[PDB]
């Protein structure tokens, strides 16, 4: 009652009631920051003077019945509630020994550091003139890649459930393991926010990328030294974005071949699921910058970085502008090429896979270039893409052979990518045709020769390979994109930013479990997944299939979700199977009521094939997986089609495949009883219109829901009334 | 805001809103709130039209994901011309008068035109506006808010119950999302009836009047100025203004060869005195070698048991006066000190702190005798002498160099209790330990460490007394503690200090004090050194030479900041270490396996530290460590803004000397200006003048 | 380098000019907001203090 | 570069609360004609504006406080209560 | 915190709900509950001026 009594005697004074009435809850954060600010009276000196004083500690009144007044030497530690600091040591000496050694579940993020130090094998100190490499790295171990908002929305649910906002596996796990062994809600909330929230910042490092290397950066790196250190055992989130990268690469590679790549990309993104969370939400809230990821983000309307991608290298404009001034050019082998000649002066910084560089380039003339990489072939590739972008006539005349390079979709590449993909494999002509000059080897800068050999006084015309790395400045920029129907992203100014033609530099392991459920992707997870995914789609959309098979079923057969399954039955007996299943379904339609759903699910995916008048019957149908031929019967269950009769679960090759909060009504209404708390797990017989206090603000009426209401194709069918 | 909308909406509504904003040239980079409002309207319309079909009879039903209409034709999401065409088509079909204002939706069951409005303010005002705007015609109004309220025309909410609550819940969730993101600005934009306009910031009178008076002397209104700035032509005005400017304005480089450096000028005049807060080399210790073990130990009784160990207190026959002021008051105050000390056996309870009597000699020695009284100018308007001073130029003396030389010498005790550090299980930890422990060993027994600890203890005691003794003159002993060579703790007493009134409200507020310190140096040897000191030959001590023991008494004043800068004097250690450690790294950064054990442990490496026989006398490493330590310490206690200015100005000359020594062909602009700046901060400080003589010696021995 | 008496030579009207050029073709309210500080610094008083 | 910087600054001025005005060192309060801490001087100015016809800062926006400052110079007399 | 209601109404609703829950399922004095809700309604009437 003390709080409502304080509200009463506080709402009495006019100037203290006007503030409480006018200011709303949303602005409370701005009303807490009004302080006197008398605090900094040399707090070290004040603390020393207070510790010199007797009984400076403040406690509650429960110490009287818990610790004695006199210790074992007759020393006083009370007052009348001040406390002598000796009482703290007394309580630590012989006090209430309790079973809360449970501690290391809320403080897990510190015992992780302790464990990384336990098995943190060391190494030598190779002193060198350390040069700072400007990287952008995350500093959080094991946080599952959750942003501040979506992490605090989980904190509020697990620690303050009765005042959650008006909006997930961790929400159950943490709520379970620290259910009743709570320590201090604010302390637990702060610790879980430190443990779960991601944070990526721009730091100068000299070899540390993962979270384990940055947490101990003061040990490894210093002023002019480096300490080889290995903690042992990586963290969760340095390889969480890697699976999204692989998924985006595969999605773009599969969309570029499709008829309409943009719509394919959109559907595949909205249907793909990564580690339980849908892809598009991650795309909307993930700070990972990759070419295919930028293609995916641009396909849905999200901002990306002004940086444009060429030869797998991302460029950043430092200074200088340009003008288009299209121009024709003849190659060194009599081939006409229309080209966009970058005119004017420009300064660029290009970041790459394992090599970076600073370029200064004038109109069709490379002025200066400073490159640093790790592998010899890698710096060679960097120098090749730089020479190609240099636009000098030296490399145009160095073109040997006709340039006919086509995309995986049989598409004429741009002349830029033509020259790039030409010089990318054999480039020794361009080196011996470029030119040599003298250097001075100052500031740790060496030269390179045509034979890819370092030299101290000879290099290419305008070239330098830098030791101790190039400074990688990664500035953040966000401008709207202009995606087109062929998955090419351009700036608002009209500069082609990125395109699919340079995405594939590696295969993909998918360190976390990845799931594609659209139509076109059911061929990466072997032929064995085609069946399970087709039948899962059948059981999922069974309710619409049931009526689309009774009426106009020729449209149900030719649905393009059966294309991957059709590719597994041999091309010879495909039409016979299709005709057989179609005549069986026609007999089921003619003799009404005499049809079992099990056989329809068993035999439907064969009807998608072009039927042929087969003068023969079948009982066993063959599907080829990894070359092995599996049979699916027409009577009973098969190892390829195992439908349990009693359990009603459909099992395909051992894998299981299917079987067969609230919303606000308005403001608080005094009719439907008094208000409730968020803790209303009793649905109260499922009708229940009731008013409840949501969040930390007002009260609103609440009812149940009936059908799912999600992000499904209904937004996509909203187009059914437009474009009529 | 602009980025947030792309999250809480699907790409199709974003694309439609982007197409719709391209209708009236509305750039989305500015009108972010209009973009948000249009996206909200589109999503409301979509969730409004979905899931509603018309059965075989004249009623509406809900559907999921076989042949039926939609009961609602979407109007807002289409192009202007197509929307008007559809409206005219359905009006000619049903025979209903078309509204003059473009509606958002048409209902099939009720044959009404439903128009939707999503507002931030009260829904009653929005409905009244839409009514005064659309009245007496059959056009249904449906108004939603983010708070959950809903208002239709005449209580005819033309929907189901759940289908409306889904939209209300979506709106409330969007409200909370843009609320906790700090994006609740649009409450001020849609609060106009027309939900698009952004914040307009006016400039009315008394403000526009200052704007028009802030422009260059070529305009009258700032609007002309802004229109002139908007259309600007870089026609090469820079080159014209350069051609017009006089040729005298130039940074003419004057070369810098080894002949141009001339030694720093030094002031001439009266010898510089000593103003250090306490005696450095002349103070004398009074040991008790007593383990009472420390800290809470009461310092008053330790000082009296220092006095208990000495005999031979002569009658005070004063020697060197102050030359300006009442001299016998000093010896009277000292006699009062001895009397109040011996007068404790009458108190019957030992006080832990001796509060001196408010005696005349002590009121004078602290300057508390009533000064000019605080008056107002209204009554002291005129007096014959109502006047309101730059310092005099004092030349360098020979004693400061000897003070520094003694500060670098080694002593008998240790003077540090440096706590422990955990096990070393790493190579850089090994290197750091080998640096820090060698430094600690070479520096611990140094006299500068005694100076650090002495200043720390004195300032701590004085500041602690300036809190509880805020009203009376308390006697504060000058006690230090150390450990002898044989490993026995020793307590030393350098003298006493009598504190005045210490009402230290601010940090710069000054409290006056009197320092009476023991010594064995005759002031008659160097009388110019003790300008602010009055000397009392106070006894003879057993040494057996039996040399006379003197008491140097001076009146001074200190503030809170002056005291605290001196309680943290052990920083002089860390600074030294870093200025050593830099040399271990920067000078040895060019190495694969760093030179760390060759810096120490190698007495062949000698560093220039002295010049006795007109020639460089280089010393070992420990001399360098102690020299840097004592330099930092003397900078701490002899701290003066002259020293700061001298460091700042001489560092530039040093760097240019180094650039010439590296043969980098350097040059200056106004070397005379640099010399003027250097000579400007050289007046009377012995420490600054000693540093100046040092830099002169360096320039003399740098091939210049 | 270093600029002696660098602080006392910057005229707030010059800041107003360079801001007005930076806020080129921007919405009028933006320029009206950002240009207030230079105008207030053009017409400003300096308090002497205690005496 | 100017247009990008201007867009970022527009986002700042749209989103900035009055909190960013209290996070500072000693300031000059004209209400007491003396140097006061940031939060105390801000509260003094807020209350002396609210005592008069200037109550726009309670919406939480710093730009609304700037509008109050603008309209304050248009009023003929400003009364200060202690 | 996020919420459109004023401080007073939000706090009063929280107090009433907490009183109800710790009186019904929890343990609190009946007359204490009555006085708490009387004070809450008094403050609700106080914020009317």
């Amino acid at each position: 009652m003390e709080r409502i009594k304080e509200l009463r005697n506080l709402m009495s004074q006019s100037r203290t009631r006007e503030i409480l009435t006018k200011t709303t809850v949303d602005h409370m954060a701005i009303i807490k920051k009004y302080t006197s600010g008398r605090q900094e009276k040399n707090p070290s000196l004040r603390m020393k003077w207070m510790m010199a004083m007797k009984y400076p500690i403040t406690a509650d009144k429960r110490i009287t019945e818990m610790v004695p007044e006199r210790n074992e030497q007759g020393q006083t530690l009370w007052s009348k509630v001040m406390v002598s600091p000796l009482a703290v040591t007394w309580w630590n000496r012989n006090g209430p020994m309790t079973s809360t050694v449970h501690y290391p579940k809320v403080y897990k993020t510190y015992f992780e550091k302790v464990e990384r130090l336990k098995h943190g094998t060391f190494g030598p100190v190779h002193f060198r003139n350390q040069v700072k490499i400007r990287r952008r790295v995350d500093i959080n171990p094991g946080h599952a890649d959750l942003s501040a908002k979506e992490a605090q929305d989980v904190i509020m649910e697990v620690v303050f459930p009765n005042e959650v906002g008006a909006r997930l596996t961790i929400t159950k796990e943490k709520k379970e393991e620290l259910q009743d062994c709570k320590i201090s809600p604010l302390m637990v909330a702060y610790m879980l926010e430190r443990e779960l929230v991601r944070k990526t910042r721009f730091l100068p490092v000299a070899g540390g990328t993962s979270s384990v290397y940055i947490e101990v950066l003061h040990l490894t790196q210093g002023t002019c030294w480096e300490q080889m250190y290995t903690p042992g055992g990586e963290v969760r989130n340095d390889d969480v974005d890697q699976s999204l990268i692989i998924a985006a690469r595969n999605i773009v590679r599969r969309a570029a071949v499709s008829a309409d790549p943009l719509a394919s990309l959109l559907e595949m993104c909205h249907s793909t699921q990564i580690g339980g969370t849908r892809m598009v939400d991650i795309l909307r809230q993930n700070p990972t910058e990759e070419q295919a990821v930028d293609i995916c983000k641009a396909a849905m309307g999200l901002r990306i970085s002004s940086s444009f991608s060429f030869g797998g290298f991302t460029f950043k404009r430092t200074s200088g502008s340009s003008i288009k001034r299209e121009e024709e050019l003849l190659t060194g082998n009599l081939q006409t090429l229309k080209i966009r000649v970058h005119d004017g002066y420009e300064e660029f910084t290009m970041v790459g896979k394992r090599a970076t560089a600073i370029l200064r380039k004038a109109t069709r003339r490379l002025v200066q270039l400073i490159v640093s990489g790790r592998d010899e072939q890698s710096v060679a590739e960097a120098i090749i893409v730089a020479m190609v972008f240099s636009q000098e006539d030296c490399m145009i005349k160095a073109v040997r052979g006709d340039l006919n390079f086509v995309n995986r979709a049989n598409q004429r590449l741009n002349p830029m990518h033509q020259l790039l993909r030409h010089f990318q494999k054999d480039a020794k002509v361009l080196f011996q045709n470029w030119g040599i000059e003298h250097i001075d080897n100052v500031m740790g800068m060496i030269g390179v020769l045509p034979d890819m050999t370092p030299s101290t006084e000879m290099s290419m015309r305008g070239i330098r390979v830098s030791k101790m790395g190039v400074d990688e400045y990664s500035s953040t920029e966000r401008v709207v994109v202009s995606i087109d129907r062929f998955l090419r992203v351009r700036d608002q100014r009209g500069n082609v930013l990125l395109s699919p033609e340079e995405v594939s530099e590696t295969q993909g392991t998918e360190k976390l479990t990845i799931t594609y459920s659209s139509s076109m992707m059911w061929e990466i997870n072997g032929p064995e997944s085609v069946l399970v995914n087709t039948y899962q789609w059948i059981i999922r959309n069974w309710e619409t299939v049931k009526i689309q098979w009774s009426q106009n079923p020729t449209m149900l057969y030719n649905k393009m979700e059966f294309e991957p399954f059709q590719s597994l039955v041999p091309k010879a007996i495909r039409g016979q199977y299709s005709g057989f299943v179609r005549t069986l379904f026609q007999q089921m339609r003619d003799v009404l009521g005499t049809f079992d759903t099990t056989q329809i699910i068993k035999l439907l995916p064969f009807a998608a094939a072009p039927p042929k008048q087969s003068r023969m019957q079948f009982s066993s149908l063959t599907v080829n997986v990894r070359g092995s031929g599996m049979r699916i019967l027409v009577r009973g269950n098969s190892p390829a089609f195992n439908y349990n009769k009693t359990t009603k679960r459909l099992t395909i090759l051992g894998k299981d495949a299917g079987t067969l909060g609230f919303l606000i009504l308005g403001k608080e209404d005094r009719r439907y009883g008094p208000a409730l708390s968020i803790n209303e797990l009793s649905n109260l017989a499922k009708g229940e219109k009731a008013n409840v206090l949501i969040g930390q603000g007002d009260v609103v009426l609440v009812m149940k829901r009936k059908r799912d209401s999600s992000i499904l194709t209904d937004s996509q069918t909203a187009t059914k009334r437009i474009r009529m | 805001m602009e980025d947030f909308v792309r999250q809480c909406f699907n790409p199709m509504i974003v694309e439609l809103a982007e197409k719709a904003m391209k209708e009236y040239g509305e750039d989305l980079k500015i009108e972010t709130n209009k973009f948000a409002a249009i996206c909200t309207h589109l999503e409301v319309c979509f969730m409004y039209s979905d899931f509603h079909f018309i059965n075989e009879q004249g009623e509406s039903i809900v559907v999921e994901l076989a042949l039926l209409k939609h009961r609602f034709e979407i109007i807002e999401g289409r192009d202007r011309t197509m929307a008007w065409t559809v409206v005219n088509s359905i009006c000619n079909t049903t025979g209903a008068e078309k509204p003059k204002f473009l509606p958002d939706l048409y209902d099939y069951k009720e044959n009404r035109f439903i128009e939707i409005g999503v507002t931030r303010r009260e829904v009653h005002i929005y409905y009244l506006e839409k009514a005064n705007k659309i009245k007496s015609e059959n056009t249904h109004i449906h108004i939603f808010s983010f708070t959950g309220e809903e208002m239709a025309t005449k209580a005819d909410y033309t929907l189901d119950e759940e289908s409306r609550a889904r939209i209300k819940t979506r709106l409330f969730t969007i409200r909370q999302e843009m609320a906790n993101r700090g994006l609740w600005d649009s409450f001020r934009q849609s609060e106009r009836g027309e939900e698009t306009i952004e914040e307009r910031f006016e400039i009315t009178g008394t403000m526009r009047r200052l704007a028009d008076q802030s422009l260059p002397p070529n305009f009258s209104c700032l609007e002309n100025f802004r229109a002139y700035v908007d259309g600007f032509e870089p026609n090469g005005y820079i080159e014209g203004k350069l051609s017009q400017m006089s040729k005298e304005v130039n940074a003419k480089i004057e070369p810098f060869l080894k002949t141009t450096p001339r030694p720093i000028r030094l002031p001439d005049g009266p010898p510089c005195f000593q103003r250090s807060k306490f005696l450095l080399m002349d103070a004398l210790k009074l040991s008790i070698e007593d383990p009472s073990h420390e800290g809470e130990g009461i310092p008053l009784y330790d000082a009296i048991k220092c006095m208990r160990t000495f005999f031979g207190w002569k009658e005070p026959y004063i020697v060197k006066p102050h030359e300006k002021g009442i001299n016998p008051n000093y010896l009277l105050s000292w006699k009062q000190v001895l009397a109040e000390l011996q007068d404790i056996e009458n108190e019957e309870k030992i006080p832990r702190t001796k509060n001196m009597k408010k005696t005349s000699q002590l009121k004078w020695a602290l300057g508390e005798n009533m000064a000019p009284e605080k008056v107002d100018f209204d009554n002291c308007r005129d007096v014959s002498d109502l006047k309101q001073d730059e310092p005099e130029l004092r030349s360098l003396s020979s004693w400061i160099q000897n003070e520094f030389n003694k500060a670098c010498e080694l002593t008998d005790s240790t003077w540090i209790e440096l706590d422990e550090i955990g096990e070393d299980v790493a190579p850089i930890e090994y290197i750091a330990s080998m640096r820090r422990n060698y430094f600690t060993a070479e520096v611990s027994h140094c006299r500068a460490t005694e100076y650090i600890m002495k200043g720390v203890y004195i300032n701590t005691a004085l500041l602690n007394a300036s809190c509880a003794a805020m009203d009376d003159f308390q006697l504060i002993p000058m006690i230090s503690k150390c450990r002898t060579k044989e490993g026995r703790r020793k307590t030393n007493l350098y003298g006493f200090i009598i504190k005045g009134r210490s009402h230290l409200r601010n940090d710069t507020d000054v409290v006056n004090f009197v320092s009476m310190e023991f010594s064995l140096t005759d002031p008659r040897l160097e009388p110019h050194k003790w300008e602010k000191y009055c000397v009392l030959e106070i006894g003879d001590m057993l040494l057996q030479m039996s040399r006379p023991m003197f008491l140097y008494v001076r009146t001074n004043g200190t503030s809170k900041i002056k005291m605290k800068w001196g309680m943290e004097m052990r920083r002089c250690l860390l600074q030294s270490l870093q200025q050593i450690e830099s040399m271990i790294e920067a000078e040895s950064s060019v190495k694969e396996k760093d030179m760390t054990k060759e810096f120490f442990e190698n007495k062949s490496e000698t560093w220039p530290i002295g010049e006795s026989p007109k020639g460089v006398e280089d010393g070992s490493i420990g001399k360098v460590c102690r020299t840097l330590l004592a330099k930092s310490v003397f900078n701490s206690l002899y701290a003066s803004p002259q020293l700061e200015g001298f460091s700042a100005e001489s560092r530039k000359l040093l760097l240019v000397v180094q650039a010439l020594r590296d043969n980098l062909e350097p040059g200056t602009f106004d070397l005379e200006g640099l010399y003027e700046a250097i000579e400007e901060c050289l007046i009377n400080d012995p420490w600054v003048l000693l540093n100046a003589s040092w830099f002169n010696s360096f320039l003399t021995h740098a091939l210049r | 380098g270093d600029n002696t008496k660098w602080n006392e030579n910057q005229n707030p009207r010059m800041f107003l000019a360079m801001i007005t050029y930076i806020t080129k073709n921007q919405p009028e309210w933006f320029r009206n907001v950002l240009s207030i500080a230079p105008i207030m610094f053009s017409n400003k008083m300096a308090r002497l203090g205690k005496g | 570069i100017f247009e990008n910087s201007c867009l970022e600054t527009m986002e700042v001025v749209q989103q900035t609360r009055v909190d960013r005005l209290t996070q500072g060192r000693q300031t000059y309060d004209w209400t007491l004609n003396r140097n006061q801490p940031a939060a105390t001087a801000l509260a003094n100015t807020i209350e002396v504006f609210r005592s008069n016809g200037l109550t726009a800062n309670e919406s939480g926006r710093l730009i609304d406080f700037l509008k109050d400052v603008m309209e304050s110079m248009d009023k003929e007399e400003m009364e200060i209560t202690t | 915190p996020v919420g459109i209601s004023s401080m007073v109404e939000a706090m009063v609703s929280r107090a009433r709900i907490d009183a109800r829950i710790d009186f019904e399922s929890g343990r609190i004095k009946k007359e204490e509950f009555a006085e708490i809700m009387k004070i809450c309604s008094t403050i609700e009437e106080l914020r009317r001026q």
